[PDB]
């Protein structure tokens, strides 16, 4: 399963 | 043994010829189970392996929805990089992301992982503490700043330690017939007169997994790794991996050559001999 | 920026055997960028439907990828992998051969 949410703008 | 979950992200500018495309593939060991790709008609996360395929609906639009997510925030972040490094708004570049965990044999966490890149090489990594960064350049350090205002790691470390080990340990019992096993690998050697003087001796290993793998070449116990040519371990595609190791041996002394095989399948070592 | 040349290699998933059904596999690794054109060949003629693995990559960002096909190989019919990459001068051809 994936994050549920992506990793902040970078 | 230990076991991991790994997922993969390229996404690829293509300035002009429309949005970048976006790939995705997860991996639970040396087994691929799922993927997502842009330039698909289907436009959803879909399965790659048979046991994934036991997962309901609800599973398949989650990813899917989720896995776009990541593709909305590559494409902005592949537009603010270029900036970072003055780039010119015509050239193609490419950001790779892989972030996974490693369980042991007894289900338990032993680390988790999230390393970005740019262009083929390094951009920021998350250190093995999971609540710092390492940054590979100024421009990353820009990024770096950014993460750290934002708690980014207790983010990614929630999930690390939480869903991501929650669900490979799931993953392994879905598809335990096919995940939790080694195939020994299945040996022979091949000879090439390259002269008459010469001649090439080859060791095959097939239809083995998990791809990791040594072969060795001695000569009268000697070790010869040096005139050794190894090529990269390969995909059969059907879930085992080959691999062989070459030296040039001089005509008529090939009787003095073994070939030396390790693997996790194998009891023990293997040594193959010529004749 | 980094650009690294593919390696080829062309083999089939189990030992050939005339007459009984295989599949052909072309393996290009360590490459980047991940732009990179491949075909499988039957005397000289392109493949037509050849599957591939989705883009994925290594240790060092470098990519690799399979192109594979399913086929019983003959005698005479001679096969090979076409291969073409920035990296490259040219469309690079490998022939597959049985017993390397």
């Amino acid at each position: 399963q994936v994050p549920l949410r992506p990793m902040t703008y970078k | 043994g230990s076991h991991s979950m790994r997922y993969f992200y390229t996404s690829v500018s293509r300035p002009g010829r429309g949005e970048p495309r976006f790939i995705a593939v997860g991996y639970v060991d040396d087994t691929q189970f799922v993927r997502f790709d842009s330039d698909a008609a289907s436009q959803r996360m879909e399965p790659r392996a048979p046991w994934i395929e036991q997962e309901g609906p609800e599973y398949w639009d989650q990813e899917t929805r989720n896995v776009k997510a990541q593709s909305q925030t590559d494409r902005v972040d592949l537009g603010t990089l270029r900036g970072y490094y003055n780039q010119s708004e015509d050239g193609s570049h490419t950001i790779q992301i892989m972030y996974g965990c490693d369980v042991g044999p007894d289900g338990r966490f032993l680390r988790g992982y999230r390393q970005d890149a740019y262009d083929g090489k390094d951009y920021i990594a998350l250190n093995e503490d999971l609540r710092s960064w390492t940054a590979a350049d100024m421009a990353a350090q820009i990024t770096k700043r950014k993460w750290e205002a934002a708690h980014a790691a207790e983010q990614q470390r929630a999930y690390l330690e939480g869903r991501c080990v929650e669900w490979l340990r799931r993953y392994l019992e879905n598809g335990k017939e096919t995940l939790q096993r080694t195939d020994p690998p299945k040996t022979h050697m091949t000879h090439h007169p390259i002269s008459d003087h010469e001649a090439t001796l080859r060791c095959w290993a097939l239809g083995f997994y998990p791809a990791e793998i040594t072969l060795t070449w001695q000569r009268d116990g000697e070790d010869q790794t040096q005139d050794t040519e190894l090529v990269e371990t390969r995909p059969a595609g059907d879930g085992t991996f080959q691999k062989w190791a070459a030296v040039v041996v001089p005509s008529g002394e090939e009787q003095r050559y073994t070939c030396h095989v390790q693997h996790e399948g194998l009891p023990k070592p293997l040594t193959l001999r010529w004749e | 920026m980094i650009q690294r040349t593919p390696k080829i290699q062309v083999y089939s998933r189990h030992p050939a055997e005339n007459g009984k059904s295989n599949f052909l596999n072309c393996y290009v690794s360590g490459f980047h960028p991940s732009d990179i054109e491949v075909d499988l060949l039957k005397n000289g003629e392109r493949i037509e439907k050849v599957e591939h693995s989705d883009l994925s990559f290594s240790k060092d960002w470098s990519f690799y990828l399979l192109y594979y096909t399913e086929f019983t190989p003959t005698e005479k019919d001679e096969y090979a992998c076409r291969v073409n990459h920035v990296t490259l001068s040219q469309p690079k051809i490998v022939k597959w051969d049985r017993d390397m």
